[PDB]
């Protein structure tokens, strides 16, 4: 038991899932069609791996995960795609109108007709379980479904589940990929609607993930399947924790109790490396203090912000792969003395470290190199506030003239819920500034 | 100590069902006020419409009671 | 979302629709009769937008041609794509509209209204999702003026949660030298600013002059006018009608285009009338613009910009950031991220790499302008009232439409003023 309910909420949210669940297959040596060789267990099973995958009689291993998007284009794919076979078709929940990149359709009037058959989907998933953890959200900030009909979601299994833990993976828009003027204000109005419901949530800025695949893997205009592919990476490293066997193995409750020092400050910035090309990484072994070295160079980060001009709340380093207690202990050491880690007076300066051997795999033709060891921090910097900053100015800059609040008004939102969500963010960036300053 | 092992356990449940509570209401008085500004939206748009044709009845009156 | 329905109202709706429907039936691989005769998936994935799947793999128009006038329905069916149009979806009356706005919206046009609308509601019935309609019309004439401004009002009716988009020709006296066009413009702006989403402003005297000066006619024909307004219209829906990496439908396009309900007045743009920095250079240049405004005149509250053909994505997205940084007082700062960018595969026939332009810019009070001028010297000494007078109208009317315009232009001036601190 300790299962874990996936839930991924329009097109980033199932993009993202897809690269996901194809990564977690191979790292589990589940086929396509469900069947595990190495499960021995038919039709059940108490193994690590069981906490996202539920087994069948017949074998098949499902996902313990539900996908919704108001307009079919994009879970179509999956349902006639290369694990079709892997979904139960109740898992996949479609619409025929989607959100419009409003969050007013896809919390309220698009969203309100398939609520109910969603809960009841996802219902079904927790019937299953024997002892359920919690859920993975997995959405846009941007979109019409990924802000509005997540904020819904997020409000109903609170009432459904009570306090029972819901962790998001959101996608903070960025100008190089696909953006719509709107943004800020689905972001804005998501994100003070969740804020509540959530108990932890990785940001994951595209700019950052655009900036990586350029820099590191060569490609000179990435797409959705180069981001997603690189983010898979980084949401199974902090869900290794959950799937896997380990003496060393620290779960991901654990280090929530590290990273969450008040319940509003509960957004880690993840860092990763390496993130790296085959061609490179020919006859080019990276140890385990260079790719810790490599999670304080801030061009590895999900999210843009500067964490050397803020303040440490909690550092967490959860390594996979070929590494032992030993030489992480070097490491550390090491980036201690010559890196600019300030730590705010009131928590302790230690790095929490988990490590998994069951090392990191790549997808098939895909442009990560495969690699011995591999390295995903978490940290709870104050810096993180800066996501915020940028974005609240773009809200500011629109909500000033008014600039779209029609489309909102037209359907059924007031004024007052964007004065309310921006005040909750003004509150936001004031909270990461105070837990910033010293005591008395 | 006994009695504020159950003081604790049952401020627990309280605080626990205090928050499923009013999260439930709060989202209740969100899904009929926006409702009931939606239909006020397209309640006005029709009415305007329906103002439109009472204009063009008029109109079709003046051709005919001007002859 | 997925099917919009076309209407065609008047003789150059139904003249420009004809030719939009021969464009995009060609780039769809489709014949006069309607069958699929082309080689790439892309062609289909999304052909039931436009079109509807009749028995033996026939694929028909969602197209309603109407008309005041007779002949205009020989002249579209005895045309190159005449033969794939829907039989009973054809709508004539009788007299016609003679170039009176009143007839058209209030009189005559009110009678053959109800029978138009039994066919949108029988086209609208049969869509699996209907999002949205379009009309092509002119603001100029009398029935596409006045009965297709009447159309947009009932059918906001009915639908009144869908898209409505107009392709709205308007006036000008170097292509036509009716006397009482500015009255005719005037008066469907009043209802155009009230009762559509998204109007494309496909200006006339953008078109002489495009045909004059860039393309070399020394006096051209309606035809000669047609060939840009097919390829505007063309490049417009491209991302409507195949997959790409974006969506695309009418209501995120709008949701991202308006900033304000009144303010969908759209100013179309073409290149070439190749390489990229070219292109784009061209299509922000004041000669490309189908409407008769300099951009330089105004800000762009926000634009889309549609590339169509084999070309390097990373030399668009660094050649249209550059457009933006060195133009960077022609777009308002308080509108961040305010231009995107699609790029579709498949070119048009004819050219390897075109560039279609959409802009919602102050600059168009200069074209509200000029029909607010030509407006104001007939009615502010009554000339011509008769014909519309005589079918029933208040002198209130004009006023008010004089007003509603004006009301438009100060907008978009505030708007064009307005600053960031
Ligand atoms: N990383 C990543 N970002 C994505 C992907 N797809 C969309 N986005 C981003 O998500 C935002 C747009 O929201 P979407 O998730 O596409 O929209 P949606 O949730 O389907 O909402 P509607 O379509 O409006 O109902 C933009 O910021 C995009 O850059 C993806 O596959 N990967
Ligand atoms: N660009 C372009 N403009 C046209 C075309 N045909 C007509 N016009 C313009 O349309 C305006 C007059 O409107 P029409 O559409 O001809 O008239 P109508 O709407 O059919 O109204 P009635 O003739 O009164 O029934 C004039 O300003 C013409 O310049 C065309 O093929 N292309
Ligand atoms: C300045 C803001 O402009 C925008 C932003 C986004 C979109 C849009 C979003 N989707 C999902 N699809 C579109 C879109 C874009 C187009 O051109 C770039 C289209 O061609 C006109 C289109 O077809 C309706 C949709 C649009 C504008
Ligand atoms: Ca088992
Ligand atoms: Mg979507
Ligand atoms: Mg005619």
């Amino acid at each position: 038991m300790r299962e874990c309910i996936s839930i991924h909420v329009g097109q980033a949210g199932v993009q993202i899932g897809n690269a996901c669940w194809e990564l977690y297959c191979l790292e589990h040596g589940i086929q396509p069609d469900g069947q595990m060789p190495s499960d021995k267990t038919i039709g059940g099973g108490d193994d690590s791996f069981n906490t996202f995958f539920s087994e069948t009689g017949a074998g098949k291993h499902v996902p313990r995960a539900v996908f919704v998007d108001l307009e079919p284009t994009v879970i179509d794919e999956v349902r006639t795609g290369t694990y079709r076979q892997l979904f139960h078709p109740e898992q996949l929940i479609t619409g025929k109108e989607d959100a419009a990149n409003n969050y007013a359709r896809g919390h309220y009037t698009i969203g309100k007709e398939i609520i109910d058959l969603v809960l009841d989907r996802i219902r079904k998933l927790a019937d299953q379980c024997t002892g359920l953890q919690g859920f993975l959200v997995f959405h846009s900030f941007g979109g019409g479904t990924g802000s509005g009909f997540t904020s819904l979601l997020m409000e109903r299994l609170s009432v459904d589940y009570g306090k029972k833990s819901k962790l998001e993976f959101s996608i903070y828009p960025a100008p190089q990929v696909s953006t719509a003027v709107v943004e800020p204000y689905n972001s804005i109005l998501t994100t003070h609607t969740t804020l509540e419901h959530s108990d932890c949530a990785f940001m994951v800025d595209n700019e950052a993930i655009y900036d990586i695949c350029r820099r590191n893997l060569d490609i000179e205009r990435p797409t959705y399947t180069n981001l997603n592919r690189l983010i898979s990476q980084i949401v199974s490293s902090i869900t290794a924790s959950l799937r896997f066997d380990g003496a060393l193995n620290v779960d991901l409750t654990e280090f929530q109790t590290n990273l969450v020092p008040y319940p509003r400050i509960h957004f880690p910035l993840a860092t990763y490396a390496p993130v790296i090309s085959a061609e490179k990484a020919y006859h080019e072994q990276l140890s385990v203090a260079e790719i810790t070295n490599a999670c304080f160079e801030p061009a590895n980060q999900m999210v843009k912000c500067d964490p050397r001009h803020g303040k440490y709340m909690a550092c967490c380093l959860l390594y996979r792969g070929d590494v032992v207690p030993k030489d992480v202990n070097a490491a550390i050491a090491t980036i201690k003395t010559k890196r600019s880690i300030q730590f705010v007076d009131w928590c302790p300066t230690g790095f929490k470290v988990g490590i998994n051997y069951q090392p990191p795999t790549v997808v098939p033709g895909g442009d990560l190199a495969k690699v011995q060891r591999a390295v995903c921090m978490l940290s709870n910097t104050t810096a993180i506030a800066e996501a915020w900053a940028r974005l609240d100015h773009k809200f500011d800059l629109m909500y000033a003239k008014r600039a779209f609040v029609h489309w909102y008004v037209g359907e059924g939102m007031e004024e007052g819920e964007f004065s309310e969500a921006r005040e909750d963010m003004a509150a936001l960036e004031k909270d990461y500034e105070e837990v910033g300053v010293d005591s008395v | 100590k006994r009695e504020h092992e159950r003081e604790v356990i049952q401020k627990a449940i309280e605080e626990n069902n205090n928050f499923i509570k009013m999260a439930k209401e709060k989202l209740a008085q969100k899904m009929e006020s926006n409702k009931e500004n939606r239909e006020a939206h397209l309640a006005a748009m029709l009415e305007r419409l329906q103002e439109k044709d009472k204009h063009a009845e008029e109109v079709r009156k003046n051709k005919e009671l001007k002859e | 979302m997925r099917e919009i329905v076309h209407i065609q109202a008047g003789q150059c709706g139904n003249q420009i629709g004809a030719k939009f429907w021969e464009v995009i039936s060609d780039e769809h691989g489709i014949d006069p009769t309607g069958s699929y005769h082309g080689d790439s998936d892309l062609q289909l994935e999304r052909i039931n937008v436009y079109y509807n799947e009749a028995t033996g793999n026939k694929y028909v128009p969602r197209a309603i041609l109407v008309d005041l006038e007779p002949g205009t329905m020989d002249s579209v069916r005895s045309g190159p794509f005449g033969q794939i149009f829907r039989p009973d979806n054809f709508v004539f009356g009788q007299s016609g509209a003679g170039n009176n706005w009143a007839k058209g919206h209030y009189t005559e046009g009110a009678e053959l209204v109800d029978s138009v609308l039994d066919v949108v509601r029988k086209e609208s019935e049969s869509c699996d999702c209907l999002q949205g309609f379009q009309l092509t019309h002119s603001l100029g004439g009398g029935t596409g003026s006045g009965m297709g401004t009447l159309l947009i009002s009932k059918i906001r009716e009915e639908y009144p949660d869908r898209i409505m988009n107009t392709f709205s020709v308007v006036p000008s006296p170097k292509v036509s030298d009716t006397v009482v066009e500015p009255y005719n413009a005037t008066l469907s702006v009043h209802q155009l600013v009230e009762n559509t989403d998204e109007t494309y402003c496909i200006d006339n005297e953008a078109l002489y002059d495009i045909c004059f000066r860039t393309l070399k006619l020394t006096t051209p024909t309606y035809g000669d006018l047609n060939h840009l307004v097919s390829a505007t219209m063309s490049g417009v829906t491209t991302c409507l009608r195949f997959p790409g990496q974006l969506n695309a439908d009418l209501r995120k396009l709008a949701v991202n285009m308006v900033p304000f309900p009144r303010l969908h007045f759209f100013m179309p743009g073409f290149a070439p009338l190749l390489t990229v920095p070219e292109l784009t250079q061209q299509m922000f240049d004041a000669k490309n613009m189908m409407a008769a405004c300099d951009p330089r005149h105004g800000r762009y509250l926000t634009v889309a910009a549609v590339f169509r053909g084999r070309m390097s994505m990373k030399e668009v997205d660094e050649q249209m950031l550059n457009v933006q940084n060195k133009n960077s007082s022609y777009f308002v700062e308080w509108i961040p991220n305010n231009v995107k960018t699609a790029v579709c595969d498949i070119p048009p026939r004819g050219l390897k790499m075109s560039a279609t332009f959409i802009g919602n810019s102050t600059a168009i009070q200069e074209l509200f302008k000029r029909i607010s001028e030509q407006f104001t010297a007939m009615f502010r000494r009554k000339a011509f009232l008769h014909w519309y007078t005589g079918e029933g109208m208040d002198e209130m009317e004009f006023t008010e439409a004089e007003s509603n315009m004006n009301d438009l232009v100060s907008e978009y001036q505030q708007y064009q003023d307005a600053t960031a601190d």
